RNA sequence: AGAAUAAGCACCGGCUAACUUCGUGCCAGCAGCCGCGGUAAUACGAAGGGUGCAAGCGUUAAUCGGAAUUACUGGGCGUAAAGCGCGCGUAGGUGGUUCAGCAAGUUGGAUGUGAAAUCCCCGGGCUCAACCUGGGAACUGCAUCCAAAACUACUGAGCUA
RNA sequence: AGUUGGUGGGGUAAAGGCCUACCAAGGCGACGAUCCGUAACUGGUCUGAGAGGAUGAUCAGUCACACUGGAACUGAGACAC
């Protein structure tokens, strides 16, 4: 399945920015994110320590967009992993083939590059790849088919992208929109506000 | 070579033939604890040469009655 | 289940307006599904004003 | 040191004559992260009052704790009371893997890799009092090293 | 114990009896209603429980409680009982499944109307 | 009935080291010898002497360093009623090897560690840290 | 008599075959005695399409095993090569 | 070719993430355990809103876990359950202290065996995964040889606590 | 009470109370015989930090059975799906 519906009471319910439209006006003006969604948003409400790992858990999957028994594979595959599985599991998510097309700025948003994956439009080896789970590696060449090179899709995703933030580690080809995967990004390539910890700490119990 | 058993004698009321008692000593599984066991066999002996008390050897051969496969080879210990 | 609940609703009122009544049960089988139905409406009109005959 | 934890609040009652007086016991812990830790408790008729009277008292009588870099020496098993207390230290991958007041205290004292366990009562005052026992009479090595020279004994 | 008390007699290890002895290890199991009736709760409720005897096809015969707030069960009428005890009802241990053979389901329920075999509204 | 005198021993050290003592006095054995022995080796005591005439005695003088007992915690493994035995690879490591368990060998009673650098297992005596 | 067979595994329409030593009364994914290596009729990429211990393979012949008609004609074109 | 053909289930008093109004009034009903309902019910029944999962979601039945609640690892017996009313003694368990020997226990090594599959590690093929598959590790065990002699066992001779 | 052992003989593809005739009085058992109830066994599977606990679907090895109770014939091989 996939979560289809609003796609920002998932930021004021988290209460961060966790990117889901395109970031091209704003997030403040257009929701007054600062309210719990439903009738009992202006109510507060401390919460328990369950409640806490529950809503990191729940941030990460929202901002990557998997579902329940996709990440418990993910987890237990990093568990398995040697190196402290509290990154492994970022690693392992940030290697995802829709959220490796997403940072390469083919699409605005994960949707989008699932929209662009799913429809047979990206191939990885030069061969089509159409699974938006397949753990690319380090050195593969995203790239986009020439029948699909001219989508405007793909043009207002590359001129957003160019003002987000530098990936740093992945090349983009502007002119024939082709990538590289260098290799994968480390903890500290990523934002240090999620609390790991919390995830590994709801999964161990 | 022949692998060997060595006991004790505690019964030569048959004929031709002895009991003989060997005793082992197991480590229990679970408590760890070591216990001893007790094997019976008959032992074949020819001329009637083994008494109650004796110290013996005994090795494999083929059946020679029912509840019979054993022949001594030596006696070691000879009792009082 | 509805003509079930129906004729329980009606019976339950006649039976409350009348009395009570002493039933005869019996389980019926038969061979053909058109024999069965020629049993069952010919062992209605068989019963009286104070004993009746149910198949069960 | 400045990390306070709220480990317990209670309400419990007194009789009197005309009925009864309600009070408010909180339980609290304190430390730096970084080795120091302490463990308080306040009661008064207010839930605030409490748990401030809690963290003063907690802020005073603070121990130091040797610790083998966010990870314990060696196990440890200790108890008070009815409440029994075992440790051991974990890998760097590892959190805290303890319930409740154990937490609560591992996290203030500085470790994070415990894979720690509690038998007996679990009263959790009881189980901060077993948890401080087994963490303050950890030696670490040169001082085990008081018998002779530091690299032979280990 | 001591390991010699414990090698001359192992600790022992205690059964746990089940709480549905009837249905014997099945999920649910259908009888034939005997009995239809109402009975009074326990002491601290107040209420008019529905509770109906149903012989088995184990040969047992047991009290099951329907849930819901209407039925439709008569004498002679087949049911599906499956496991769970009523607290407040002493001697019933088990309950009738709405909707499975001569059930028919709660009337006009609109919220968690699965545990009371209720159709969708549409 | 004096079934066991090693830990007789343990236990005279440790109530000795309870009660602030500086030595302590024992009948002698050549196994209580050498276990006395490898403490001092390993510092935990300070000396033992052995006297004569036939019912030799074994005195042993306790250590302190600052206010508390040098022997923390002491305790007999193998008693008369379980005679534990253990491998090379099964050797215990008390306190993650800062205090020392002592094994007898074929080679003699020595240490864990001393175990481990032979290669050899043996019965595990006690445990001391 | 004994002799060389293919053993079927692999999964539905993805054949993969054991070259095994077995009493021919039994069945075909039984008991063995020896396998002598594999064969991959689809293969591709780094797998190897079929391999044989050729050491085994001859002192089984040199004691009466009779191959199959696929085992015969896998072997002599493996001694090929 | 066209957005066209495709979202439901459970729960929202605490444990345990998620709350208010309207009906009813110890009724009707709920319930895993505490427990709710007697005229303002966040617990019954609806409606708005929200929380978990999702082509599935709940319930029932059953096993282990949490249960250190049969405690070998790893529990207890003055008052919570638990020292026989008290001796003597059989099998059995256990054994003060020195030499010397043996080698059953014990320790180390070598050889053979411990089917394949399965579990685990590194790889290879299906667009990915499930799945299939190569090599390795493991199978904690058993048997036979060689070696060692601190401890226990056994044999011989002593000593007096 | 062929029960336990010895001897002579028979029988089997083959050792053997496997059978038979004499001689002796032995054999097993609180390290649980006999009896009662229950149950194909294993690699393995599920849980568990481990030790353990529960359990023998599919896959592979062995065993037993072929409406019920017996018996042999043919055959290298059956007491014969
Ligand atoms: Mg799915
Ligand atoms: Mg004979
Ligand atoms: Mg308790
Ligand atoms: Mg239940
Ligand atoms: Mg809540
Ligand atoms: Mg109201
Ligand atoms: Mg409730
Ligand atoms: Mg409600
Ligand atoms: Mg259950
Ligand atoms: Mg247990
Ligand atoms: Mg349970
Ligand atoms: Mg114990
Ligand atoms: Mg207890
Ligand atoms: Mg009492
Ligand atoms: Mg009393
Ligand atoms: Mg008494
Ligand atoms: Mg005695
Ligand atoms: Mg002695
Ligand atoms: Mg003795
Ligand atoms: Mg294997
Ligand atoms: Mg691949
Ligand atoms: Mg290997
Ligand atoms: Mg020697
Ligand atoms: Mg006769
Ligand atoms: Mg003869
Ligand atoms: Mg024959
Ligand atoms: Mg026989
Ligand atoms: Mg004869
Ligand atoms: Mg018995
Ligand atoms: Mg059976
Ligand atoms: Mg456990
Ligand atoms: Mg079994
Ligand atoms: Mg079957
Ligand atoms: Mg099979
Ligand atoms: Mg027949
Ligand atoms: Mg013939
Ligand atoms: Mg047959
Ligand atoms: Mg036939």
């Amino acid at each position: 399945a996939r979560y289809i519906g609003p796609k920002c009471k998932l930021s004021r319910r988290e209460g961060t920015d966790l990117f889901l439209k395109s970031g091209a006006r704003a997030l403040d003006s257009k929701c007054k994110a600062e309210n719990v969604p439903g009738q009992h948003g202006q109510r507060r409400g401390r919460l328990s320590d369950y409640g806490l790992q529950l809503r990191e858990k729940q941030k990460v999957r929202r901002i990557y967009g998997v579902l329940e028994r996709q990440f418990r594979g993910y987890y237990q595959e990093a568990s398995r992993r040697k190196g402290s599985t509290g990154e492994n599991l970022l690693q392992l998510l940030e290697c995802r083939l829709d959220n490796v097309v997403y940072r390469m700025g083919f699409g605005s948003t994960r949707s989008e590059s699932r929209q662009l994956v799913s429809h047979k439009a990206i191939t990885v080896n030069g061969q089509t790849v159409n699974i938006p789970s397949y753990q690319v590696k380090a050195g593969d060449v995203v790239a986009v088919r020439e029948k699909s090179k001219n989508q405007l899709r793909i043009a207002q995703a590359l001129e957003l992208c160019g003002q987000r933030g530098r990936v740093e580690w992945v090349e983009v080809d502007l002119d024939k929109k082709a990538g590289t995967f260098k290799s994968a990004p480390a903890r500290s390539d990523l934002s240090a506000d999620i609390n790991e910890n919390l995830i590994v700490e709801l999964y161990s119990k | 070579t022949v692998r060997t058993l060595t006991g004790r004698v505690v019964s030569d009321k048959m004929d031709k033939t002895v009991t003989v008692l060997i005793e082992r000593r197991v480590k229990h599984p679970i408590y760890g604890k070591y216990v001893k066991r007790s094997t019976k066999l008959h032992a074949h002996d020819e001329s009637n040469q083994c008494r109650i008390g004796d110290l013996v050897t005994i090795r494999e051969t083929r059946p020679l009655a029912k509840t019979k496969a054993w022949t001594l080879v030596d006696i070691v210990e000879r009792a009082v | 289940l509805a003509r079930a609940h129906a004729g329980k609703l009606e019976n339950i009122f006649e039976n409350m307006g009348q009395e009570e009544k002493k039933t005869l049960n019996i389980v019926l089988k038969a061979d053909v599904r058109g024999s069965l139905e020629a049993l069952q409406g010919s062992l209605s009109g068989l019963g009286n004003d104070e004993v009746q005959v149910r198949v069960v | 040191g400045y990390i306070e934890k709220l480990v317990q609040v209670n309400r419990v009652a007194k009789t009197v004559k005309g009925g009864r007086i309600f009070a408010f016991t909180a339980l609290t812990v304190v430390g730096d992260g970084k080795g120091r830790v302490g463990f308080g408790r306040g009661k008064a008729r207010e839930v605030p009052a409490a748990i401030q009277k809690a963290m003063e008292a907690a802020r005073r009588n603070m121990i130091q704790v040797d610790l083998n870099g966010t990870t314990l020496q060696y196990p440890t098993k200790s108890a008070h009371g009815a409440s029994k207390v075992y440790m051991q230290p974990a890998s760097e991958g590892t959190g805290i893997i303890a319930g409740g007041a154990m937490r609560a205290v591992l996290e203030v004292a500085g470790v994070q890799n415990v894979l720690a366990k509690c038998y007996g009562s679990t009263n959790p005052v009881n189980v901060v009092y077993a948890t401080f026992k087994g963490l303050k009479n950890m030696q670490a090595p040169e001082a085990v090293a008081a018998k002779r020279g530091k690299s032979v004994e280990e | 114990a001591t390991i010699n008390q414990l090698v001359r007699k192992p600790r022992k290890r205690m059964v746990d009896k089940s709480d549905v002895p009837a249905l014997q290890n099945c999920p649910q199991r259908r009888g034939v209603c005997t009995r239809v009736y109402t009975t009074t709760p326990k002491k601290p409720n107040s209420a008019l429980r529905k509770v109906c005897r149903v012989r088995l096809t184990n040969g047992f015969e047991v009290s099951s409680y329907i849930g819901g707030e209407g039925h439709n069960l008569q004498e002679h009428s087949v049911v599906l009982i499956r496991g769970g005890r009523v607290k407040d009802l002493p001697g019933v241990r088990y309950h009738t499944v709405r909707g499975s053979l001569d059930t028919s389901g709660v009337k006009d329920r609109k919220q968690g109307r699965s545990k009371y075999g209720a159709k969708r509204p549409k | 009935s004096m079934q066991d005198p090693l830990a007789d021993m343990l236990t005279r050290i440790r109530n000795a080291q309870m009660a602030e003592k500086t030595v302590v006095s024992m009948p002698s054995s050549k196994l209580k010898a050498a276990v006395a022995k490898v403490l001092k080796d390993e510092g935990y005591i300070a000396d033992f002497q052995i006297s004569s005439e036939v019912k030799p005695q074994l005195s042993i003088e306790l250590k302190y360093f600052e206010g508390k007992p040098v022997i923390e915690e002491v305790k007999r493994i193998s008693r008369p009623g379980l005679r534990q035995y253990k491998s090379v690879e099964q050797l215990p490591k008390v306190r993650g090897g800062l205090g020392v368990s002592i094994v007898s060998t074929n080679k003699g009673v020595m240490t864990d560690r001393a175990a481990r650098a032979a290669g050899v297992g043996g019965e595990v005596l006690c445990t001391v840290f | 008599m004994v002799t060389i067979r293919l053993a079927r595994g692999g999964s539905k329409k993805r054949p993969f075959y054991h070259l095994t030593v077995t009493n021919s009364r039994n069945a075909r994914d039984g008991r063995f005695v020896e396998r002598i290596g594999f064969f991959n009729p689809v293969a591709t990429g780094g797998e190897v399409r079929l391999s044989v211990d050729q050491e085994r393979a001859t002192y089984w012949l040199g004691q009466g095993a009779q191959p199959s008609e696929r085992v015969a004609q896998l072997l002599k074109d493996a001694a090929k090569a």
